């Protein structure tokens, strides 16, 4: 399988740029229930992107268990916390605004130049044996769904207790 | 030049500590906003 | 024997062909005949069915042999030199369709062109060096 | 098919035990699984004690861990849970709660941490981090009419959600660079046929692993959350954390930094320091300055002891991880004693600042001086056992070249010494117009005096019998 | 980045047999033979005429691989688990390869800013098992 | 420019969570910021087990847990914050510092 | 104030954007001294602005720096080399000329308006937008335009005074080099 | 999984289509009501005013069980695919998976969870 063609960095730079409005919207707008919703937005945009790559499953169930369960349950939540419309204005919030705004710009610096030094497409020509195999005859459902029990045994076998456990937490928690 | 040399310093190797430990203790202080912050600038400097 | 030039790897291209503007003649003809010998080593990966890398090293070789391919050929000899634009066509035409052939996965046509896309690419460089 | 769970599935087989019992039964269970559940404890207890003296062998499609030094921390992380769920009945008893899932919840954290101490997956070494992580909010919150420990439930999930985030980070950036590799053994091959090693991205993925790791176990820059939680949630809970918390995390660090990092020593081995340095510094200087005992324990015996156990992790050529091992086993007990007391007092009379804790040698002397011992233990002096835990943590430690270190080690310890003997102080008394009236009305007097009484003497025997710990510690190649 | 400074000797070999894939050499077989299964091995990796670029000894324990599935270069996992007419390598063996460029990285290097393996190179080893 | 463009897109989503985690004024903020870290984290892994590490997926099992733990998460901290606003009826987080 | 302490010369009462009490010379006694200056000031300040960013960025990439994008012209077939490519206007006399009409053209228009207000803010077509909505905001809009540039002058001064030091350099280089040994690479080994 | 070129031309078009409707409805609509149009309908009260209508206490728990339990399908999926291919050791780790929530299920069925 594999993609169009010169199509593809189109997506990819409209993509890009739908994601960064969702995300300074998420970050922006004092409106928590718009800030949910743009959030949905963010993780709608970015299964698209999963979904770009011939990465099938980690794209789909993404948009399933996440902008399905997790938004209308943070939906349900901020019917809990009352009193909105706080100040704005350039940084409303004191200069703790202007340190973050600083700190997180350091961060980026760093990072983002840290990486436009790492030939990627040259990393990719020494492994040439690792994405040389596709084990003989394979679809990308069954991958995953043999190599999910033929080796990670254990890590499958421990998340029930945890989500057992989360489910028992939650509901003595929020119970009175 | 006895107690007020040699005592004193004595004194304040054990005093600077009574005021240090409490100058210290009374940046942050709660607001956990302020916790994270001060978790990232270390991070962020801890890059070099 | 020995070490060797690396000679304009060493980008992330975004540093590449974007932020470190330079490109002179006669250096594209180290890329056009490094992508001849380069390009001539997918062969065990197109017996074997590696869909994945037959189209990122495609399109990485195409994107730089798209950009010398018209500047080398602007140092060639110039007296006579159609042909070496009369080469271009192909060698940018057969892999333009071998871009097809690996998208929707085919096997005869893909290397039924995987040997007509480099034996062309052995004559392009031929009218240079 | 495998043996090597065994261990633990014994745990997972005590816990849908207890789960089971409040589903079926009416109302037995009170003092029933109470032991029921220490059954569990003891029978994976002797579980491990069959793997002694075992090999390297390689996990279920070589996931986690089986050997011998892995296997010292699965059984210590036992012991510990076994010490401690005594203290974390009676307490949760007398405050109308709901028991049940507070063990269940309890054992799963160690369940996870048993798990955590192998590991060698990068997958399975960062679910049980959430294993052990997610079981931990709401424990640390489990008193919810309470106003404190919703604090230290916001100011903990927040932090360790953060903290776990940048280390997962950290992980991505390593399978990256990695050219695809995730078993923790075959990393420094993989790094090598793509060649991308010495090359900055490592230098990234080992700063933003280092720092999750940290938080975990609370050195000086990042100790922030500690204090606060400790104070929040209920002194049972304060005492597990303090102890397994610990454990756990001082288990796969040296693991995860050890293997997968050969190269990069003589850069990390630095970064480690730095936090030493700090961690014994500033969590000692506030620890002078308190007035609550759940606080002033925070930072003094995690916000600093945490300090002397690194003091070798840095200086390790194979021959001080016995001494790592050997002050693990005696600060354990050191620590659980004076929990214990703690938990005791406050329960027989309901407050915690310090200034409660006088003329509380006339009334009762024995729980006076069996948290005087344990006390003077933290301390650590000649007679009692964390000297010599301290003493050959420095011995290996200055016999491996690195001087200020050491140093600063035993002058912060000097230091230590002024708050131990403050609230020692504060024991010894007979002004009977001072004492406030709280220990004035105590009514003196099973299982936490058993407890206490049975940690505090392992808080001075061993300093003088390490012959034959040390004898075992010695066979540790991880 | 580049090649840095080492130290140390070869113990001279005796002629090469290619063995029409790759360049076989062997100085001492020990004790047994290794399945598809963890290794441990001591390499010290030259260039064609003299370099050294790296040296498992330049650090501390030897680094550990797999012998028997595709994780390494094609022309180790040839002359150390035993290639089509080359017997494997014993658990306390000790051999000497020549790795030919097509059993290698092959014609690309591996650049970082600056190419840590020269372009279209073929290098050599000192394996010796552990 | 997929494999080149995507995690040039990484930093510049997680430093924003960060941000957002920072300035967070209500519980639920703070807790959407976290959601999109983990979401951050999630997208800098799934490329990386895309051009490599084909033959057994490493990666896109790696991302099912995370999103599994994720949701977990964000289950137990609404379950918190239900507790919260039953004790103390407002949810302000920075003003609440009884514990220092 | 610009210097905390010393009594503001009468004619600065605020009234002004950018007017911190610094007229030492009273070169500003007379009004019409007063606004005229005013003009030259901002405009000083607005080609500066522009031209700080077209000295450095050419050097931030391939290309030679503000000393050598003015070099072609010396030599008598200059052509010149935009993004590195031979424009073919380049040459000298070319490109004066277009400079010339086209500088003194709307540099003139300037100069046959007498407003004088519009003569430091014009706006209109000039403002696409329409900051000027809030007054308040426009009028804090000066403050940042008159001390940026400001900022942008001393940086020319900078980049000037360097090279006239430092012959053939670049700031960026400069700066790099005091960037190796700050405390050995500095102005005071100029004297 | 050959080409999903149709779902992304199927995407674009059905994503067009409700802005395509809702600009031809523009096009072709009254520039008009200018009347109150600030209370909504079905209260010819001219209502307004009232916050904290919530009752979230009860469907929360239910939102909550459900996000825990469905974490269950997206990870029988690989297991539902992988039945025959592999052999019946999926079976038993899978039976072990789905009895740990059955067990949560009946725990949120006993005490009260799922209420009115
Ligand atoms: C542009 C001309 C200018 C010159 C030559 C100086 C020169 C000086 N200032 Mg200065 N300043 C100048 C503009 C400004 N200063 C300041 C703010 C300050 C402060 C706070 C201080 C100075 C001080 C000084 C001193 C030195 C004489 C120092 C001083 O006053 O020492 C006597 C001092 O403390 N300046 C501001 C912002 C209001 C300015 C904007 O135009
Ligand atoms: C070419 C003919 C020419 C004409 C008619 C003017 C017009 C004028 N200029 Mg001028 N300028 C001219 C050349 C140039 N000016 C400038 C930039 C400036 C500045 C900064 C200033 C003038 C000023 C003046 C005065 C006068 C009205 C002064 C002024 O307008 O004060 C009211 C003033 O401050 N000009 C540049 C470089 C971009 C020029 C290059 O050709
Ligand atoms: C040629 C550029 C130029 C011009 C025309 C002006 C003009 C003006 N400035 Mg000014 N200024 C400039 C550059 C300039 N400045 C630079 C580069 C700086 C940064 C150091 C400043 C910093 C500055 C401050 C801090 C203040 C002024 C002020 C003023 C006003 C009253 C002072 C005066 O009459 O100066 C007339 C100046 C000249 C005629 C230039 C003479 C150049 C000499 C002869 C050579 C040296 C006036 C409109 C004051 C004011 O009221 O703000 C509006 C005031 O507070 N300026
Ligand atoms: C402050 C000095 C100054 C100013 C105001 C200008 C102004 C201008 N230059 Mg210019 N230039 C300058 C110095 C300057 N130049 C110097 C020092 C050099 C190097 C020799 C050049 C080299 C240059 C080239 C090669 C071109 C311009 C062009 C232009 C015009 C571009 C806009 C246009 O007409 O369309 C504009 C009038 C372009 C032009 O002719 O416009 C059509 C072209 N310039
Ligand atoms: C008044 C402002 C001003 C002036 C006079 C100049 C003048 C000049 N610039 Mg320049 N520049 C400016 C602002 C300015 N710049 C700004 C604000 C930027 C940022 C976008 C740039 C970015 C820039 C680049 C990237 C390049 C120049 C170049 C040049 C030179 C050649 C001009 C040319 O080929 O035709 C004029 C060009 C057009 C009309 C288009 C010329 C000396 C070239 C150079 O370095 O010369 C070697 C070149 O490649 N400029
Ligand atoms: C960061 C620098 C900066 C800032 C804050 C401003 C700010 C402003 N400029 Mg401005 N300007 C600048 C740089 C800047 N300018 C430069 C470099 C040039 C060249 C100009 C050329 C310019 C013109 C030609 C005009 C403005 C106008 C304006 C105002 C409304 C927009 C506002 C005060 C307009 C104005 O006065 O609005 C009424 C207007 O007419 N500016
Ligand atoms: C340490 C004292 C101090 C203080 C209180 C301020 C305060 C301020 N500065 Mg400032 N500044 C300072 C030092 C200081 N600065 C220094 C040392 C420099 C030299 C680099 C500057 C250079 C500077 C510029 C260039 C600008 C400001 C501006 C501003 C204002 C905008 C603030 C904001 O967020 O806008 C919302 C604000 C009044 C802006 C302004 O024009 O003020 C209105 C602006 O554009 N500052
Ligand atoms: C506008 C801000 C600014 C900045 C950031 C710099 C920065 C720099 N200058 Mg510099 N310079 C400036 C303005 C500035 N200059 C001005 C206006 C002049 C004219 C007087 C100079 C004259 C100058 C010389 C002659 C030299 C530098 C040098 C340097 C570099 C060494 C460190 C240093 O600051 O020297 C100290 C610079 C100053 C004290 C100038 C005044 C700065 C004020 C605050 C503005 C450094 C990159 C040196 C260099 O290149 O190192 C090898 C050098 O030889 N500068
Ligand atoms: C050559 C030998 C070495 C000596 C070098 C010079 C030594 C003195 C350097 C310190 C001067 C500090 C002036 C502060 C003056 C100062 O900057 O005030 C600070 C000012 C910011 O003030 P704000 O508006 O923010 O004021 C509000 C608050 O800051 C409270 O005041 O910055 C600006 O003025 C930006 C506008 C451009 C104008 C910048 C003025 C810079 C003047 C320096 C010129 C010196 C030239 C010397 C050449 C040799
Ligand atoms: C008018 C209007 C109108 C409408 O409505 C709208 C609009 C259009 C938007 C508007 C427009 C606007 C504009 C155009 C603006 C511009 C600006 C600028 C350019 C600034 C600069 C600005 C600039 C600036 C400050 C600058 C600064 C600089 C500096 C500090 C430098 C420094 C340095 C360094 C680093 C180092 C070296 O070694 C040296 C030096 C060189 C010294």
């Amino acid at each position: 399988m594999d993609l169009p063609g010169p199509i593809h960095e189109i997506l990819m730079l409209f993509g890009e740029f739908i994601l960064l409005l969702g995300g300074l919207g998420v970050v922006l707008l004092t409106n928590p229930i718009y800030s949910a919703f743009s959030l949905g937005l963010v993780l709608v945009c970015i299964s698209l992107f999963y979904f770009l790559l011939n990465s099938y499953f980690v794209a789909v169930a993404q948009l399933l268990i996440y902008v399905g369960a997790i938004n209308v349950l943070i939906i349900f939540a901020v019917m809990f916390v009352n009193g909105s419309e706080w100040s704005k204005d350039k940084n409303y919030w004191t200069i703790g605004d202007g340190f973050t705004s600083l700190v997180c710009i350091t961060f980026v610096f760093s990072l983002m130049t840290t990486i436009p030094d790492t030939s990627w497409y040259g990393i990719l020509w020494t492994t040439r044996s690792n994405q040389i195999v596709e084990q003989g005859l394979i679809n990308n459902v069954q991958q995953i769904g043999i190599h999910l029990a033929t080796d990670f045994y254990l890590p499958f076998e421990l998340i029930s207790i945890i989500l057992l456990v989360s489910l028992i937490g939650a509901i003595t928690m929020a119970r009175q | 030049f006895d107690k007020g040399v040699i005592d004193g310093i004595t004194n304040g190797v054990g005093l600077a500590s009574f005021c240090i430990g409490e100058e210290i203790k009374y940046v942050g202080g709660g607001r956990i906003s302020s916790y994270l912050f001060f978790f990232l600038c270390y991070v962020s400097v801890f890059l070099f | 024997p020995p070490g060797t030039v690396p000679r304009w790897g060493t980008r992330s291209y975004v540093r590449e062909r974007f932020f470190e503007p330079g490109l002179t003649t006669e250096e594209a003809a180290a890329r056009i005949r490094q992508t001849a010998e380069g390009m001539r080593t997918l062969r065990p990966m197109l017996e074997t069915m590696s869909w994945k890398y037959v189209l990122f090293y495609v399109r990485l070789k195409s994107k730089y042999l798209d950009l010398d391919l018209t500047t080398a050929m602007a140092g060639v000899p110039e007296p006579r030199r159609p042909e070496y634009v009369l080469v271009a066509n192909e060698l940018v035409d057969n892999m333009t369709e071998f871009d097809r052939f690996v998208r929707t996965p085919k096997v005869y046509e893909s290397y039924l062109y995987y040997e007509k896309t480099l034996k062309s690419l052995d004559d392009v460089a031929e009218f240079l060096g | 098919n495998g043996s090597f769970i065994f261990p633990e599935c014994i745990l997972i087989f005590g816990l849908i035990l207890l789960l089971m019992i409040d589903s079926t039964s009416d109302q037995k269970d009170r003092p029933w699984f109470y032991f029921i559940s220490s059954t569990s404890l003891v029978i994976s207890i002797t579980a491990l004690l069959f793997r002694w003296r075992e090999e390297p062998i390689i996990s279920f499609s070589g996931n986690f861990q089986t050997n011998n030094f892995n296997e010292i921390f699965q059984f210590l992380i036992l012991l510990c849970s076994t010490l401690c769920i005594p203290l974390s009945v009676e307490y949760i008893e007398c405050t109308e709660m709901a028991i049940t899932e507070f063990l269940l919840f309890v054992l799963t954290a160690t369940l996870g941490g048993m798990f955590l101490c192998g590991a060698n997956d990068l997958i399975t070494i960062f679910v049980a981090p959430e294993c052990f992580s997610l079981c931990s909010y709401l424990l640390s919150g489990y008193t919810k009419r309470d106003l404190r420990s919703n604090e230290a439930t916001m100011k903990y999930l927040l932090m360790g959600g953060a903290s776990s985030s940048i280390l997962v980070h950290g992980f991505s950036w390593l399978y990256g660079s990695s050219g695809g590799e995730i078993e923790l053994q075959e990393i420094v091959n993989g790094l090598i046929n793509t060649q991308m090693y010495n090359s900055p991205g490592i230098s990234i993925a080992l700063i933003s692993i280092t720092v999750g790791l940290g938080f975990k176990l609370s050195p000086a820059p990042f100790h922030q959350w500690t204090p606060d939680v400790y104070e929040g949630s209920p002194t049972p809970v304060v005492a597990f954390l303090s102890v397994t918390s610990k454990v756990a995390a001082s288990a796969s660090a040296t693991r995860i930094l050890d293997i997968p990092f050969y190269f990069s020593s003589n850069e990390w081995h630095l970064l480690l320091e730095i936090l030493a340095i700090l961690s014994m510094i500033l969590g000692n200087l506030l620890a002078i300055t308190q007035t609550s005992m759940k606080r002033m324990l925070a930072y003094s015996s995690i916000g600093q002891i945490g300090y002397v156990i690194i003091g070798i992790i840095v200086g390790d050529s194979n021959d001080g991880y016995a001494s790592m091992i050997t002050y693990m086993l005696f600060y354990i007990s050191m620590n659980l004693g004076t929990f214990a007391c703690i938990v005791l007092f406050g329960l027989r009379t309901g407050t915690d600042n310090i200034r409660d804790y006088a003329g509380l040698y006339m009334k009762d002397p024995f729980l006076a001086l069996s948290l005087a011992l344990c006390l003077l233990s933290l301390g650590g002096l000649p007679p009692l056992a964390g000297f010599f835990g301290k003493l050959y943590l420095f011995w290996c430690g200055w016999q491996a070249g690195l001087y200020f270190l050491v140093s600063i080690g035993l002058l912060t310890s000097v230091l230590s010494i002024y708050y131990y003997l403050k609230i020692i102080k504060l024991l010894m008394t007979g002004r009977n117009q001072e004492i406030t009236p709280y220990v004035r009305n105590y009514r003196r007097s099973n299982s936490i005096e058993l407890s206490m009484t049975v940690c505090v003497i392992a808080s001075t025997i061993p300093g003088i019998s390490m012959n034959p710990i040390l004898a075992i510690a010695q066979d540790t190649l991880f | 980045a580049r090649a840095a400074l080492e130290l140390h000797r070869s113990l001279c070999p005796l002629l090469v047999s290619p063995r029409e894939l790759e360049f076989l050499q062997v100085r001492d077989p020990s004790f047994c033979s290794v399945s598809m299964v963890v290794t441990q091995i001591h390499y010290t990796a030259r260039f064609p005429d003299g370099t050294v670029f790296d040296s498992s000894y330049k650090r501390g324990r030897p680094l550990t691989m797999r012998i028997g599935a595709g994780k390494i270069l094609r022309g180790l996992q040839q002359g150390i688990g035993g290639g089509g007419g080359v017997t494997p390598m014993l658990v306390g063996g000790k051999r000497k390869l020549m790795i030919p460029p097509i059993l290698a990285y092959g014609p690309e290097p591996a650049g970082c800013f600056s190419e840590a393996v020269f372009a279209q190179a073929e290098m050599n080893f000192c394996a010796l098992a552990a | 420019m997929m494999f080149e463009h995507v995690l040039f897109l990484s930093v510049y989503l997680f430093s924003i969570g960060i941000y957002g985690l920072i300035t967070s004024r209500n519980m639920v903020r703070a807790l959407i910021c976290l959601e999109l870290i983990l979401n951050s984290i999630n997208l800098n892994l799934v490329t990386f087990s895309d051009l490599f590490d084909s033959r057994q997926l490493k990666g896109d099992i790696f991302a099912i847990f995370v999103i599994a733990l994720a949701a977990a998460e964000a289950a137990i901290g609404l379950s918190i914050l239900s507790s919260i606003h039953r004790n103390r009826k407002s949810t302000r987080i920075n003003q609440s510092n009884l514990l220092n | 104030e610009w210097f905390p302490g010393q009594p503001r010369p009468a004619h600065l009462d605020g009234s002004s954007p950018g007017d911190f009490g610094f007229d030492p010379l009273g070169l500003a006694t007379v009004p019409e001294n007063f606004e005229r200056f005013k003009e030259s000031e901002i405009y000083h300040c607005r080609w500066a602005m522009l031209c700080v960013p077209g000295v450095l960025v050419p050097e931030a990439l391939g290309l030679g720096n503000w000393v050598k994008a003015q070099e072609w012209a010396a030599l008598p077939d200059g052509q010149a080399t935009y993004l590195g490519n031979p424009v073919p206007w380049g040459n000298l006399p070319t490109i004066l000329a277009i400079e010339f009409l086209a500088i003194a053209f709307a540099e003139q228009q300037r100069t046959m308006e007498k407003d004088p207000e519009k003569k430091k803010y014009p706006g209109g077509a000039f403002d696409p937008l329409g900051f000027s909505k809030d007054p308040a905001k426009f009028e804090e809009l000066k403050l940042k335009e008159i001390k940026n540039g400001r900022l942008a002058m001393l940086a020319f001064v900078g980049f000037c005074v360097q090279q006239s030091a430092y012959p053939g350099t670049g700031p960026l280089e400069n700066l790099a080099t005091h960037l190796a040994d700050p405390w050995h690479n500095n102005i005071g080994d100029i004297v | 999984l050959h080409e999903y070129d149709i779902f992304w031309t199927f995407l674009i078009i059905a994503s067009l289509i409700p802005i395509l409707a809702f600009s031809i409805s523009g096009l072709l609509a009254p520039v008009s009501e200018g009347p109150e149009k600030l209370s909504s309908y079905e209260s010819g009260i001219e209502p307004m005013g009232g916050a904290w209508v919530q009752f979230r206490i009860r469907y929360y728990m239910f939102a909550l069980v459900f996000v825990v339990f469905d974490v269950e399908t997206v990870f029988l999926y690989p297991w539902a695919m992988s039945f025959d291919v592999l052999g019946v050791s999926v079976f038993i780790e899978a039976l072990i998976f789905v009895l740990i929530l059955v067990v949560g299920l009946v725990y949120a069925w006993r005490k009260g969870a799922l209420e009115w």
